[PDB]
């Protein structure tokens, strides 16, 4: 009942409906704090193989506290625009270096795990802790000192609860101090969906962003931020989900050309505004990078960072790309190649020069031959669509498609005086450009 | 149109070497893998050998590995097989194939060549031996009488018989040779004609032999009984 | 004696052959079976120390299995195409979520770790079985009440044997359930070249590919699939090579511009397609974005989604580029900067205005300095060249190299109406454009 597709040969490029928006419009800070122990070297100067390896333990353990240390000292895509993706976190980080900041922290935590303080901006954040090793230190393993160690338990013990901070702190290192996908040595599963359940947003949008945590990791961010005292605090930056449920609609396109048995002669057409639509407040949101967007069953997750907003009446160029109210913009070229685009719900082939096209399903082989020109075919009873030397898997969603006919739009235009090397042009800009052609072409 | 054409078969005693080619044009050759297929007299076929396109790989039978080499020369369009230690049986049609597949269950031969013969063979080429084989009272009368020529003990298959210089053409009828033990071969051949008409016309039986140049000719008349 | 270098003066270009293709045509898929347990929190108690390390692992096990549970829910490189990568793995699983195909895989790996299952739809999949933590945990985790553990090495034995299902859930799960590089925590070398040997193809490929396994893993997926009942199961789609053994080249091209001492008044020129070319059943296959074919030795791994079928009359713009047969593609401008190209075995260098170039190898120093124009350098007594503020190294990797001396085409044109800009342009358009520019220069 969800998704269906239309082709339209007038212009050779099909739109698929259906999808369901979840656009990021926002970022919610939070600050994650580890507590350290002051362990300084100590004499014990045994020879027992437990001590030993208790030894190595407390090593790993500096040699990670010193590293964090070190770690902080003193088409249509080239018209978005250029924005700073982690500005928040590090604008709350400048902030938690001040005086007091990490003082007032530290003392309201010490009860409870969980926090809401008010920084001295006056924004007040969720402040987490996560991992408590100073405890395990100061007490139980140097108890009021542990010098002979008489279990082996307490070396296996002490290596799983140091895993974390080591695992961490290779991340950082690797990426100098900045992790874009938050692991789950960053946040737990269970310390996510806690957080999540804090955020002051309605119930809507805690369902949808607790059933796709997945995404929601893919779309955050960690940021190394501070050490000092016993705590060590990193901020992780989340995505808000401001517009969701309204509808979404991806369009495809591919050239479009004549079919002159000359090898030259021929000119060629293209529609340059592919990729996601979604209609959020009044107007449609596009993102030309349709790489931009995760895709869970028909719920799409696009980021508003990468997109242009435009009228409503944009979607008239599905239906009619002669219309007044807006002006199409398509791409003009001489070179005509075959092709294929593969769509929701089955698959465009652009077929030119001596090039032998076909589809073809396992139990029957070849079903259909294709002749010059751009065409359309059904992922119903189609498995594979092979142009040249190529082989193409459809998509084996499930849903309707609808074939319209109409003619070519590039049969209207005359070739001797049709622009070519027209990159970023339109339907009207065309026109201009051959109206003043043919109107200099009048000499007596 | 695409064509294979095989050279370089003959006749060769056990234990020596040949060396087969196959020249292949209509196609571009570097872009294909390339067999060797065998067919002994009377027999099924057997796949030999094969190579790859650049020569990176390279596969051989059971039966003939560690005595035949597979190449190819991709600048001229022939690949060619080397064949060491010949035995009896290697004696057989060696055709070239172009390799056609689906890129993961079906293989198959779609282009075949002609074929070149092989024969590997102990014998020493001998002359042939023609005998007449005049026409008999049991073997006359009733409507017609029949004569004929013998070819005995010839290595060389080759041999070729005509009658009048070719001016005799109905009612010749030519016999497959016989192989015997001693690898020698014999055929006879038999003419029909009229019982009234003996003595009346000439036969003589030529026996034209290429590979001792024995090109003999022997007068088959009635001689008493 | 494997692979040679030539340089052609008159377009500034070189070409390198030698090298063996081996061209992705197709994809295979396998599944992979997890025995998993459905161990109750029916635990008795206990206080030891051996004990709460045993629930410590059974609770990261429970974590991770439910974890996986939430997981699965309901120039010239703009005329290439749009395909979609993992359509037939995912087609795979969704056959697989059909009634008894879970039961069906089941029964028929019980007594063994490889088996063939014919599926609903007819397709016959190769399952195979790779780790068994049902049996362990049965027989070995529950001895009938597991309240009080005699031993330490049972807990390191639990440990380990956990470790491979953690590092599974942890990649699938900061990947949205899909890992483009296969690691060897999803198959082990063993089981690639188990997996390699059982598929119905011939020995050269199987040759190529056991020979190649960090490759084979580098252009493979893997896409979680399906968990339930007792049974973890994802999909793992394998590259098939098609072509293999056939001859491949590189094109390598660099501006050729003009040498007037006025700081305008120079007209640039070049060649726009590069990449790699190699032969495919009477035709090339062309893949202009060079950066996604990986390169072995002497053996090229090209993916033909990413390419365009051309006739071998294309081979002929290297050896005349005003050939009728075919029209070569070129690009025209007015901004002349001086830059560099390493090639296969020496380098091309572009030097124009007042920037100085030289080459230079450890022992001699400097021993070459280029004047205006386009040139080519062997690496043979070469070890960098630099280029205004730039150094570059050389490949020293053994061959050799031809100069083919000749005449700069860009000489042969008219500066007047020359046409100054042409991204998408071939010989034949500028001809044209130059023909139409010269015939309305006419008096009265």
């Amino acid at each position: 009942q969800n998704i269906t597709e239309e082709f339209y040969q007038s212009t050779c490029s099909a739109v698929s409906k259906g999808y369901l928006s979840a656009l990021r419009t926002g970022w919610y800070t939070s600050v994650i704090t580890i507590e350290l122990s002051n362990i300084k070297e100590n004499k014990c100067n045994g020879t027992d193989a437990k001590v030993k390896l208790i030894k190595q333990e407390l090593d790993k353990y500096k040699n990670a506290v010193t590293e964090l240390q070190l770690l902080m000292q003193s088409f249509l895509g080239f018209l978005l625009g250029v924005g700073s993706a982690i500005a928040s976190g590090v604008a709350v980080c400048k902030v938690l270096h001040l005086e007091g900041e990490v003082n007032k922290i530290k003392s309201a935590l010490l009860s409870t795990n969980k926090a809401v303080v008010s920084l001295s901006n006056g924004v007040s954040v969720l402040t987490f802790k996560v991992l408590d090793l100073k405890n395990y230190i100061d007490k139980q393993l140097l108890p009021i000192q542990s010098c002979s160690i008489s279990n082996i338990e307490t070396v296996i013990e002490f290596q799983q609860k140091n895993n974390r901070l080591l695992e961490i702190t290779r991340e950082f290192s690797v990426n100098a101090g900045v992790t874009t996908p938050v692991s789950t040595y960053m946040l737990t599963n269970s310390e996510l969906l806690s957080l999540i359940n804090d955020m002051p947003i309605t119930n809507d949008q805690k369902k949808l962003m607790s059933n796709n945590v997945q995404i929601v990791r893919q779309q955050s961010y960690s940021i190394m931020c501070i050490i000092k005292e016993e705590v060590l605090a990193y901020v992780v930056q989340l995505p808000l989900y401001g517009v969701i449920d309204t509808p979404c609609w991806k369009l495809h396109t591919s050239p479009l050309c004549t079919t002159n048995t000359k090898e030259g002669s021929n000119i060629c057409l293209t529609r340059t505004d592919r990729g996601w639509y979604c209609d959020n407040a009044g107007s449609v949101s596009f993102f030309p990078q349709a790489e931009t967007c995760k895709v869970q069953s028909n719920r799409v997750f696009c980021d508003t960072m990468n997109s242009l907003t435009l009228p409503s009446e944009v979607n008239l160029c599905n239906v009619d790309i002669f219309n007044p109210k807006y002006d199409c913009k398509i791409m003009t070229s001489k070179t005509d190649v075959s092709s294929s685009v593969i769509t929701s719900l089955g698959a465009i082939v652009s077929c030119y020069g001596k090039t032998k096209c076909t589809a073809s399903n396992k139990n029957r082989g070849i079903i259909k031959t294709f002749s010059n020109g751009c065409d359309y075919v059904s992922n119903k009873g189609v498995d594979t669509v092979s142009v040249g030397n190529t082989l193409y898997y459809v998509n084996k969603q499930e849903g309707k498609s609808l074939y319209v006919k109409g003619e070519p739009i590039i049969n209207f235009y005359d070739p001797l005086v049709f622009p070519s090397d027209e990159f970023d042009a339109s339907i009207s800009q065309v026109n201009e450009k051959i109206n003043q052609s043919l109107a200099f072409i009048r000499k007596s | 149109q695409v064509q294979l054409v095989e050279s370089g078969g003959g006749v060769v005693k056990p234990g020596g070497s040949l060396r087969v080619s196959c020249v292949v044009s209509g196609f571009t050759f570097s872009s294909y893998r390339m067999h060797w297929v065998r067919q002994a007299p009377g027999k099924g076929l057997e796949w030999v050998s094969s190579i790859t396109a650049s020569s990176s790989y390279i596969n051989y039978a059971e039966s003939v590995k560690g005595r035949f080499t597979i190449s190819r020369d991709n600048a001229k369009n022939s690949l060619y097989l080397q064949m060491n230690s010949l035995r009896a049986e290697d004696t057989a049609v060696y055709y070239c194939a172009r390799d056609e597949n689906t890129g993961i269950s079906h293989y198959w031969f779609d282009p075949w060549g002609q074929g070149t013969l092989v024969t590997v063979s102990s014998a020493s080429t001998k002359g042939p031996s023609v005998f007449p084989l005049a026409p008999s009272s049991k073997s006359t009368s009733g409507g017609t009488a029949a004569l004929g020529c013998l070819v005995k003990d010839y290595f060389p298959e080759p041999v070729t018989v005509s009658w009048n210089s070719g001016a005799l053409t109905s009612g010749v009828h030519t016999f497959p040779a016989v192989l015997q033990s001693s690898g020698l071969y014999s055929l006879s051949s038999v003419v029909t004609v009229p019982s009234s008409s003996l003595g009346t016309q000439t036969y003589i039986c030529n026996v034209n032999h290429k590979p001792s140049n024995t090109k003999v000719d022997k007068k088959v008349e009635p001689k008493s009984c």
